[PDB]
């Protein structure tokens, strides 16, 4: 897509992850695991919610059609109040099915960008403390435990802590 | 050794949206908003039971076709249905004057209660029981239609008839009387005596008059003869005067418009379902929390907007593996 | 060892929002409000041209010449026309004018009206022209008529056949009104006409009508029980109008040179006039404004920016605020 | 945002720089402060001011209602005036309102690209002479002098003239 | 030591230039062009089907019979029908067409009109049925009249009551024509018709009329201050016109089979026959494209590009160009 | 443009590259040449052609105007028939002048989107056993012959094969 994550250089998505929308697998001493993204994922969620209310509140107030009749000598104006109303007809099918169609292809691209974004988010909380793989997962050059791997995920890593051991075990 | 993945969500689904850009894209969550269900029958509204002519129009019905007694009363309605083409209409051949602007004036209202304006016992100069058609039939006998009266020379003499009622009533009343257009001279002579016959009608904003246009004609249900209709708006206060000497198909009773509101006449050949809607159509009941609908353009009550489309599917998700 | 370059964005102290499809009030940095919400509730000259604002008068009125409406006996050059949704004088003596609705468009597609007498009411030699009044129509507490039009009535017991032309010989277009009064029974046709059986005949080169008056009690309004019924016509430059009567003719006098073509407009609004100028005027006031949307009145004449229904229209023009 | 600058790998807005809408701030041995990149900000300001013109200009043609009246006689048509001029009243609000909300979201997006933009123009015109802070700021691993910060804000850096003592440094560093 | 891999995209020569909300006249590398700005200029054929080209009659001097109209006596199955602007050869005995524009909205629904006669003029053995011409119709310095209609006149000082009836018994709809004379005055009257008290009247199984002659005094229109009102009526198959008159009648002879029923359309255009043929017409003439928008008019006929307002409309395929 | 390649990082475009709207140059021992990236140009024509295709399939239901007659007694009637006609003409030129703006420029992004994909694509699969100019380009830390150069056009590039060459020149 528009932003290169999914189905990108992150080939395919995980059906191992039922709790959200963007997340991480992690492995390290004490057993692998799938979780969610919270911060990403409710971010997601309401930009969705909001995007389908919206669609729906543009069209609220929207033509509607009322039977009016006509006897055979005026054909005229039957003719034009039949042209009027299947013309607003036409005119508010446009609207919609075009809406629906550019939404969808910024849907999809929002989510895109949302998995790079999250992809961005770790690999500059990192930078060399950790070898970059090319295909969304990162080997890192030292232990980092449960609560390590915690502070990646809730953004607050601590890059200076690391670092001297970091640059030790890549040296070699 | 140690090591953090990113990525996203997959699923079993199969759900399908298009874009400029691609047509049937399967993703992971996707949201319908388009209703393509309706119940197939006519429902009543918030509790309110429509009008079902049946077999009547409302011509028919307005008038008193002596075959549409079942609506000689109508409690208050929601909308009302007639069907395409009613066999109970004009049954004495003619027209209805302002019809189709008359049908406009039902489709704002919800409640006619009927009223005797002139008694048919008020005409001691006119003949007021001779005036029945074979084809204006009630059981195979001839009648008329109930709402107005067809008068008929008394003892070889039709006398001016000069009548006035004011009405006292709080509501808007619809009036309704009409003309007779006989074959030739001779029938003038032998139902109305009089040869130059005129019907004038008055109110304070209503001047009329019509005369008798009399052609050789075809039969039209046995008949050559022909009835013109003509109908207004009483407001409350406001008096008409009726004036002739000929050809005058008097008023007996008009109709109190108790409620005015938002109505229509539907066009369809069903009929009642025995259910409760909030959105009808000529087609069926619309139940439903879908913001779209494609089922029929004209419909009453809480509805759905209508979209000509056979799809509309929003992207929630993301693009599945 | 510790130079550093940083890159980095905008931001201040505005309080101005916008939304997006997925986003409600979201704080920017700059913005361009594009909608107009204001206007001065007064109805203006129109480029420096004063409208016509009738008043308590409605169109009929003033064409026909209700005594009420001496206001405007002779009108000036208009930008656009007041009316009230209810005008209180219409006509006074009760009855119909023929085609009303078409008159009111046509009147919308001019600019200016210049009374010309075309039949004299001192002409009338074999008529009684001077007791043809109502009570109906007073002017001051005393009983009067039209202006405009001539209710002519029997003079010596004789109501003698009246044909009478008139020649559009000027260069303008001429809007002629005459009319037809209905009598509430057959005495009432003796004492006024004479005659029992009577009528109207007017031809022009697109025109041909002949009216019989129609007998009959009609409800009273304002005291009267019988009607009157006008007519009107486009006289073009070059032709005629012939009227023939024994009876039941309301006479024209003064018709209406329309001078100016244009565009016009019939404004239906309960406010009166302003003392201002405007470039933009609605029915509830006038709109001053280099935005390109305004949300008054859908109804507007003269250079306007464009109507819509929102409340809200902002444009982003800066980025998202810290 | 779309492109996860502002307020992304950028957490806020600078308060103290008033020259435009995208820049810098440099710090070295000669004192600090905050410039604005010109040629960004122009490009941007031209962007927007033309869409603000032709989003004006695509409604030029918009319905405008004309006031007609009709008797009691012609309710219907008095009725069908009513709901097409309603009709394109609703259309026309309905365009107006949806242009203003897309092109409002594509304005956002735009200044997150351009932020980001200018973050790469500076980051490949350093390469490893520099070190990449993860919170939009480059370290340099040499000394940079006025005329060097103003370098890479003109866009015309030394890559090779640096990577002398810049090597040297990140070995050791 | 120096290999190496490049990623680049495509330039070429192009000109081509798009829009966008932000960049105006951006070079692209390529683009596609989807609005028809070109016409032949002339009125063709649709699908090899001919158009009637009216020329300098008008339908109503068509179907009454303007004598100057004659290349129409028998008009072959058309596509579309050409009409003027200010046809000259209208109503050449003035005078008025009853629900002209209704007719000629029924005619945009018809390919095929067929004349046939249904009433003889040779039938008319106690009225005058040669005598009925008028020098307001001339042809080659003949005085006559409409070729579909008679003009009837009193013989021997008599118009006995007409009592005539028609049946339809052709399997197709009849379009129906026929007329009343209005005179000038009283004399008039006499002298055409005897008797001093007149009407038609006409009835069908849904038509119900009797009209009466409006006598007035008039300006002269191609030398006649009388003047003639036409009337119309669809016949259904099996039912009956019944007439009846004793004066100013002017009866049908020829009446039309409306054969063909389907999409056509009265288009008004100053050009005529070009000698082509098309699948799209306008009243500017003919597109030949495989485009789906064009500008060139918005009333067209057959299968057609798009309408829209704009000068160009060209869409971006390839990328920004250097 | 929004994603800061074409006319970006990637300064100008190459006429050299006949062969079709994105591609490769290359350098080595044996020869230079342009290329076109099969994969990444017909993915950009399906798109770019299903778009043109879908404007146009979402017109066919436009208006249509049809010409009517009014005499001078039905002047309000005929300057209904006009506005309305008019009203739907403005709309449908406002949506096909509106729709042709908006999708050019998501036209212009797609592609600049396209050759930023490409050049990832290219960096992911080099890892550091090449040079990143910061222009589009890539200087190999190893000899890189024609069978190797068209390993990275087809994706199947082998890492863990140039890993030892690469190195030890750093
Ligand atoms: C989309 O898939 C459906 C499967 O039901 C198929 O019928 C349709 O032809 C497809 N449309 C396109 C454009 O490929
Ligand atoms: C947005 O903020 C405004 C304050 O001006 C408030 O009135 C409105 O309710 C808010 N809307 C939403 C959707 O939060
Ligand atoms: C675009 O440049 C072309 C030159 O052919 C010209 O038609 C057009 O007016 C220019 N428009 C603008 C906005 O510069």
């Amino acid at each position: 897509g528009l932003f290169g994550a999914i189905a990108g250089f992150i080939e395919g998505g995980w059906q191992g992850m039922v709790d959200g929308w963007y997340g991480y697998h992690h492995s390290n001493e004490q057993g692998s695991g799938y979780a969610a993204d919270k911060e990403s994922t409710q971010k997601a969620i309401d930009g969705v919610t909001n995007k389908v209310n919206s669609i729906i509140d543009k069209m609220n107030t929207q033509f509607e059609a009322v039977g009016r009749e006509f006897n055979n000598l005026e054909r005229r104006i039957e003719n034009l109040n039949k042209k009027m109303e299947d013309g607003f007809l036409d005119v508010w099918t446009y609207n919609a099915e075009l809406l629906v169609l550019m939404e969808n292809e910024r849907t999809l691209d929002f989510h895109d960008s949302n998995v790079k974004n999250l992809y961005d988010k770790v690999r500059l909380q990192l930078r060399d403390n950790a070898k970059e793989l090319g295909n969304g997962c990162f080997e890192f050059y030292h232990k980092c435990d449960n609560e390590c791997m915690e502070s990646v995920k809730n953004g607050t890593y601590d890059y200076p802590q690391y670092s001297e051991e970091a640059r030790l075990n890549r040296e070699e | 050794g140690d090591q953090i993945c990113i990525g996203y969500h997959a699923n079993n689904s199969t759900e399908q949206v298009d874009t400029i850009m691609e047509k049937n894209v399967t993703v992971t969550h996707a949201q319908d908003i388009l209703e393509k269900t309706h119940n197939g029958k006519l429902c009543d509204l918030d509790g309110v039971k429509p009008l079902i002519l049946r077999d009547c129009s409302v011509a028919g019905w307005l008038l008193g076709n002596p075959m549409c007694d079942e609506f000689i009363n109508v409690p208050e309605w929601s909308y009302i249905v007639e069907k395409a083409s009613p066999a109970n209409d004009l049954c004495y051949p003619g027209d209805f004057n302002n019809y189709e602007e008359l049908k406009h004036l039902l489709s704002r209202t919800n409640h006619f209660e009927k009223i005797q304006i002139i008694p048919k016992s008020s005409w001691s100069n006119h003949d007021a029981s001779s005036g029945v058609s074979s084809a204006c039939p009630y059981h195979g006998k001839s009648s008329f239609f109930r709402n107005v009266v067809w008068l008929i020379k008394k003892n070889s003499a039709y006398p001016t008839i000069k009548r006035s009622y004011n009405n006292t009533n709080q509501e808007d009343l619809l009036v309704l009387w009409g003309i007779h257009h006989p074959n030739d001279a001779a029938e003038q002579t032998k139902l109305y005596q009089n040869p130059t016959t005129y019907i004038s009608v008055g109110t304070s904003t209503l001047n009329q008059r019509l005369v008798p246009e009399i052609a050789t004609r075809p039969k039209v249900n046995g008949q050559s003869g022909r009835m013109e209709f003509f109908w207004t708006i009483l407001k409350p206060n406001d008096a008409i005067n009726f004036e002739s000497n000929g050809n005058f198909i008097a008023p007996e009773y008009a109709y109190k418009i108790v409620k005015k509101g938002d109505s229509a006449i539907m066009k369809s050949e069903l009929e009642y379902g025995n259910c409760n809607t909030k959105c009808q159509t000529p087609m069926g009941a619309i139940n439903s929390s879908m913001p779209f609908h494609n089922i029929h353009p004209l419909t009453i009550g809480e509805c759905p907007k209508y979209v000509k489309s056979n799809r509309l599917v929003l992207a929630t998700g993301l693009r599945n593996t």
